[PDB]
RNA sequence: GGAUUUUUGGAGCAGGGAGAUGGAAUAGGAGCUUGCUCCGUCCACUCCACGCAUCGACCUGGUAUUGCAGUACCUCCAGGAACGGUGC
C-alpha cells in the first residue's frame, strides 16, 4: 500500500457518538498536524472505523506511525494507509545533494520515482537497478537519504539509498 | 508574458495565454538541453548500459 | 383531472351542505349552503350555523359571507 | 380612480382625519390602544401620526394597566387591527 | 437608490435571528428579492448545531447584523 | 516572532472538521499567547500547535472559545484567571507539554464547562496516581486522555485523599 | 402617497423601530429600500426580558417592523412634500 | 426572473439535501423535483421532525409556503456560485 | 409566472396530506390547481383518538398544506 | 406591485385541582412598625390524572459486527427517565 494524506484507523469502540470520536480524532490527529476533514461513519459497513485526511503526507505517516496500536475509547485501533485517494484531496490538488539508489525496480516508472521524492521538495533532476536522484537543497537531500533507508515501497524487493561520493 | 512582434493585435487576455503556452513550447523544444539530451556510458559495466542520462552518471561516480 | 373550481361550482349548483373548517382552529367550524363563490374563494352561506366540537354546540346566524383566507378545508356532508 | 375609492370607501374615513385634524384610535395586535390624530397615511394603511398616547396592560410575568405618550411615531399597516374614528377632539 | 446595502455584506460573515429565536451565523453569499440568504458553514446557536450550507428562507428572517472577518 | 494583531490578522481562518470556526496559528513559534483581542471572540477553536509557549495565560474575555489546542509546545504551568476569561471552554488539548507535577492542574479545576482534557506524553501522567488526583480535581472532566471516566474511577478518586 | 418615499429621505436620523417580538432597536437610518429594509449602523437592541446589546451595524427587514418612533425635532411638514 | 438561491436549489437537484418546514419537520433524502417556488418533491424520503418521528416514505413533496429552511451539501458552493 | 406544481405524476395515487392545526387525511388526488388546491375523493380523516373518519370528495386549500406523502410507488 | 409559496403578518393570551406544607435576606397592602390575621405573582416535594401516548438524542451493564468511505440517524436486550417537539 502506498503512502497517501488520508490514513484510515479501524478496531476502534462503536459504542460512542459519532460526532464526539469524531473530535476526539481530530483532537488526536492535531498534535501531528493539521487535520484538512475527517470520514467517519457509523453504519453496518463502516462500523468502528474513521479515516482522517491531512494537508501533508509527512504528518499522516507521522500519525500512523506514532498512533499505531494505541488505546482509543478502550480498543486498540490500528491504523493504516487508504486504499483510495480522498475527494477533498483531489479537489485541493485538482551528505550531499546527489542520492544514490541501488536495488530499485525495473517496472517503476519516472512517475513513481518523482511521486516518492515528492516527499521532500523540489529537487533539480532524476537520473534512471540503479537510480540517482539529485536534489537542490542539502538538507532536503539528507532528509530524502535519510527517509529512504529501508522505505516500504515494492515490498518484494528492499530499496537502499546513499550519499554520492566525490 | 513579455512584449515582444510575436504578441502584437492581440487584445484578450485568454489568447495571450495560449499563445504563450504555444511559443514557451515551441522554443523549449528547438533549444539544446544537454541534461536529458545526451548519451553518457558509464564505467560500472563500463560496456553496457549506454542509457544514462547526464544525472545517473554523476549519481555512480559519486 | 377535477378542478377545484369546477367542483366548487358543482357544489354551488347542488346546493348541498358543506362544512368548513377554519385555519388553526380546530375547535370551531361552519357548515351550511354554499349559493356563491368568486375568485377569492368568498363563500355565501345562507342559513349558516357555526359547530363547536368542543361544547357539541350549534349556533345559526343566518347570510354569512366567509373569506377565502381562513377556510382550510371543506367537506360535502349529507345533512 | 384611485381618488375617488379613497375619498368614498372606508379610507375616506382616515382622510376625514388628516382633513378636520380629529382624533382617531387605532387598536393593534399587541393588545394596546393608541389614540392620536392622523398626519399621513397610505394605500396600505401606514399611519404616521402625532402627538399619540397609547394604553395596554401588562403582568408581572394581580396585573395593571399602564400608559404613555409620544410626540410622532409611524404605524405600518399590517399590525393595524381596528380604527375607531370618535369626536373625542372637541 | 444605489442598493448597496445587501453588496457591502456578501462574501462576509453574518448572524441572522430567526422569528423563533434561533441564530445562524454563516458566510452569506447571494440574495434575491425575497431575502433568501444562502449560508455556506453556518452554525445554530439558541447549544452549537453543525448544519454547514443552510439555505433560509426570507420569511423567517428578522434581522441581520456582522459577525466577524471574511475568512 | 510573538503574536501580534497583524499575525492574527494575516493568519489563515476557515472552518474545522467539527463545522466550527477554527483559525490556524501553528508554525508562528509564539513565545508568550497576547494580542488575542483583534479576533473579537469570532472563532470557536484556536489551533496554537508547535509554538513555544511557556504559560497558558494572558488570553483576553471570549465566549465563544470552546476548543484550545496546545499539543507540541513547553507548557509547564496554567493561569488561575482561566475561568473569567473562558467560561464555556470545553476542548483543552494540552498533549507533549512541560507539565511535570500535578500541582499546575490546580487552576485546571476552575473550568466548570470543561469536559474533553489530553494530558498525554507528559511527565505529569507518568506519576502515581495521576489519574485519579485529575479524576478527583477535576470532576467536570468527563473524557481524560481519549478515555471516558467510568463510575470506579471515581469512586477510587473520592476514597483515597478525602 | 406613497410612504416609501417619505421613509426614504429619513437618513442620517436617529429614531428606533419596534419589531413584532417586542425587540426594539435604536440606532441612526443610513438605508432604507423600496422593501422598507432598514440598514443602520451603531444601533442598540433590547429583546423581550434581555439584556441591551450595541451592535456596529444591523439590518432589519420591513415585514418584522410593528411601530416606528421618530424625534420631535423631524420636519415632518417638509418631508411630506413630493 | 430568477433568483440565484433559487437556481442553486435548482442545480443542486439530485443530491442528499434535507428541507426543514415551519413546523420543524425534515424531509431529507435526494431532489427529485425543485421548482422555482421552493416546491420540493423527492423520492424514498426520510422524515426526521423536531418532534423526532424518524419515517420512511417512498415519495414527499413539501412546498415553499411552510419551508422554513434547506441544509444542502457543500459540493456546489464553490463554482459556479462564486460571485 | 404562475407555474403550477409538478402534480401529474402524483393523479390518481393514495397519498396523505398534512394541514395546519395538526390535521391528517389521506385519499385519492383527483385533479391539480395552480393555487396549490388538491380535490381527494373518498378522504379519510384521522382524528385525535386515533379513529378514521370518511368525509367524502375535499378540497385542501394551499395556504395550509403542510405535507403530501404518496402512499403508493409512482 | 395589501387576496393562498416569501414584504403590509392568523396573531394574541394562559399553564389542571387539593393539602393545619415551606421561603420574599434588602421589595405588598389593610387591621395605621415589630408579632399575628387575610387576600389577586414562583420554585421543591407529596396525592389525584409520575398530565397522557409517540419517536429522536442520551446513561449504565451484557452482547454482535474487524468491515476502505464520503453520511438526516444506525446492532440487539433490560432499567432509568435530565432534553426536544407532535395531538388531546
Amino acid at each position: 500500500i502506498r503512502p497517501n494524506h488520508t490514513i484510515y484507523i479501524n478496531n476502534m469502540n462503536d459504542k460512542i457518538k459519532k460526532e464526539e470520536l469524531k473530535r476526539s480524532l481530530y483532537a488526536l490527529f492535531s498534535q501531528f498536524g493539521h487535520v484538512v476533514d475527517i470520514v467517519a461513519l457509523k453504519t453496518m459497513k463502516m462500523r468502528g472505523q474513521a479515516f482522517v485526511i491531512f494537508k501533508e503526507l509527512g504528518s499522516s505517516t507521522n500519525a500512523l506511525r506514532q498512533l499505531q496500536g494505541f488505546p482509543f475509547y478502550g480498543k486498540p485501533m490500528r491504523i493504516q494507509y487508504a486504499k483510495t485517494d480522498s475527494d477533498i484531496i483531489s479537489k485541493m490538488r485538482g551528505p550531499n545533494y546527489i542520492l544514490f539508489l541501488n536495488n530499485l525496480p525495473e517496472e517503476t516508472n519516472e512517475m513513481m520515482l518523482s511521486m516518492l521524492f515528492n516527499q521532500f521538495p523540489g529537487f533539480k533532476e532524476v537520473r534512471l537497478d540503479i537510480a540517482f536522484v539529485e536534489f537542490e537543497n542539502d538538507g532536503q537531500a539528507g532528509a530524502a537519504r535519510d527517509a529512504l533507508q529501508g522505505f516500504k515501497i515494492t515490498p518484494s524487493h528492499a530499496m537502499k539509498i546513499t550519499y554520492a561520493k566525490k | 508574458i513579455p512584449n515582444t512582434a510575436h504578441f502584437a493585435n492581440v487584445t484578450q487576455i485568454e489568447d495571450a495565454v495560449s499563445l504563450w503556452a504555444k511559443l514557451k513550447l515551441q522554443k523549449a523544444s528547438e533549444r539544446w538541453q544537454p541534461d536529458t539530451e545526451e548519451e553518457y556510458e558509464d564505467s560500472s559495466g563500463n560496456v553496457v548500459n549506454k542509457k544514462t542520462y547526464e544525472d545517473l552518471k554523476r549519481q555512480g561516480l559519486l | 383531472m377535477v378542478q377545484p373550481i369546477n367542483l366548487i361550482f358543482r357544489y354551488l349548483q347542488n346546493r348541498s351542505r358543506i362544512q368548513v373548517w377554519l385555519y388553526e382552529q380546530v375547535n370551531m367550524r361552519i357548515e351550511g349552503c354554499i349559493i356563491g363563490f368568486d375568485e377569492y374563494m368568498n363563500l355565501v352561506l345562507d342559513d349558516a350555523e357555526e359547530i363547536h366540537s368542543k361544547t357539541k354546540s350549534r349556533k345559526q346566524l343566518g347570510r354569512i359571507m366567509l373569506k377565502g383566507d381562513n377556510i382550510t378545508l371543506l367537506q360535502s356532508v349529507s345533512n | 380612480r384611485e381618488e375617488e375609492e379613497f375619498n368614498t370607501g372606508p379610507l375616506s374615513v382616515l382622510t376625514q382625519s388628516v382633513k378636520n385634524n380629529t382624533q382617531v384610535l387605532i387598536n393593534c395586535r399587541n393588545n394596546k390602544k393608541l389614540l392620536g390624530r392622523v398626519k399621513a397615511f397610505d394605500r396600505h394603511c401606514n399611519m404616521v401620526l402625532e402627538n399619540v398616547k397609547e394604553m395596554w396592560t401588562e403582568v408581572p410575568k394581580k396585573p395593571v394597566n399602564k400608559d404613555r405618550y409620544i410626540s410622532k411615531m409611524f404605524l405600518r399597516g399590517d399590525s393595524v387591527i381596528v380604527v375607531l374614528r370618535n369626536p373625542l377632539i372637541a | 437608490g444605489k442598493s448597496s446595502k445587501m453588496l457591502q455584506h456578501i462574501d462576509y460573515r453574518m448572524r441572522c435571528i430567526l422569528q423563533d429565536g434561533r441564530i445562524f451565523i454563516g458566510t452569506f453569499k447571494a440574495f434575491d428579492k425575497h431575502m433568501n440568504l444562502i449560508l455556506c458553514d453556518c452554525d445554530e446557536f439558541r447549544e452549537k448545531r453543525v448544519l454547514g450550507l443552510v439555505l433560509l428562507r426570507g420569511e423567517n428572517l428578522v434581522s441581520m447584523t456582522v459577525e466577524g472577518p471574511p475568512p | 516572532v510573538k503574536l501580534t494583531a497583524e499575525l492574527i490578522e494575516q493568519a489563515a481562518q476557515y472552518t474545522n472538521a467539527v463545522r466550527d470556526r477554527e483559525l490556524d496559528l501553528r508554525g508562528y513559534k509564539i513565545p508568550v499567547i497576547e494580542n488575542l483581542g483583534a479576533t473579537l471572540d469570532q472563532f470557536d477553536a484556536i489551533d496554537f500547535s508547535d509554538n513555544e509557549i511557556r504559560k497558558l495565560d494572558g488570553f483576553p474575555l471570549l465566549r465563544r472559545l470552546k476548543t484550545l489546542l496546545v499539543n507540541n509546545n513547553r507548557i509547564c504551568r496554567i493561569g488561575e484567571g482561566l475561568d473569567q476569561a473562558l467560561p464555556c471552554l470545553t476542548e483543552l488539548i494540552l498533549t507533549n507539554n512541560s507539565l511535570v507535577e500535578l500541582g499546575d492542574l490546580d487552576p485546571l479545576a476552575s473550568l466548570k464547562s470543561l469536559t474533553y482534557l489530553s494530558i498525554l506524553r507528559n511527565p505529569v501522567t507518568n506519576k502515581k496516581h495521576y489519574r485519579l488526583y485529575v479524576i478527583y480535581k477535576v470532576p467536570q472532566v468527563r473524557v481524560l486522555d481519549f478515555q471516558k471516566v467510568k463510575l470506579k474511577e471515581r469512586q477510587e478518586a473520592e476514597k483515597m485523599f478525602k | 402617497m406613497k410612504l416609501v418615499r417619505f421613509l426614504m429621505k429619513l437618513s442620517h436620523e436617529t429614531v428606533t423601530i419596534e419589531l413584532k417580538n417586542g425587540t426594539q432597536v435604536h440606532g441612526t437610518i443610513t438605508g432604507v429600500d423600496v422593501s422598507m429594509n432598514t440598514h443602520l449602523k451603531a444601533v442598540k437592541m433590547t429583546l423581550k426580558n434581555r439584556e441591551p446589546v450595541q451592535l456596529e451595524t444591523l439590518s432589519i427587514r420591513g415585514n418584522n417592523i410593528r411601530y416606528f418612533i421618530l424625534p420631535d425635532s423631524l420636519p415632518l411638514d417638509t418631508l411630506l412634500v413630493d | 426572473s430568477i433568483g440565484v438561491p433559487i437556481k442553486v436549489l435548482h442545480e443542486a437537484e439530485g443530491h442528499i439535501v434535507t428541507c426543514e418546514t415551519n413546523t420543524g419537520e425534515v424531509y431529507r433524502g435526494k431532489l427529485i423535483e425543485a421548482e422555482d417556488n421552493m416546491n420540493c418533491q423527492m423520492s424514498n424520503i426520510t422524515v426526521t421532525y423536531r418532534d423526532g418521528r424518524v419515517a420512511q416514505l417512498e415519495q414527499v413533496y413539501i412546498r415553499g409556503s411552510k419551508i422554513r429552511f434547506l441544509i444542502l451539501p457543500d459540493m456546489l458552493k464553490n463554482a459556479p456560485m462564486l460571485k | 409566472k404562475a407555474h403550477p406544481p409538478e402534480l401529474k405524476k402524483f393523479m390518481d395515487k393514495k397519498l396523505s396530506l398534512k394541514l395546519n392545526g395538526g390535521r391528517h387525511v389521506q385519499g385519492i388526488l383527483r385533479g391539480f390547481d395552480p393555487f396549490m388546491n388538491l380535490v381527494i375523493d373518498e378522504c379519510v380523516e384521522m382524528a385525535t383518538s386515533g379513529q378514521q373518519n370518511n368525509i367524502g370528495m375535499v378540497v385542501i386549500r394551499g395556504n395550509s398544506i403542510i405535507m403530501l406523502e404518496a402512499l403508493e410507488r409512482v
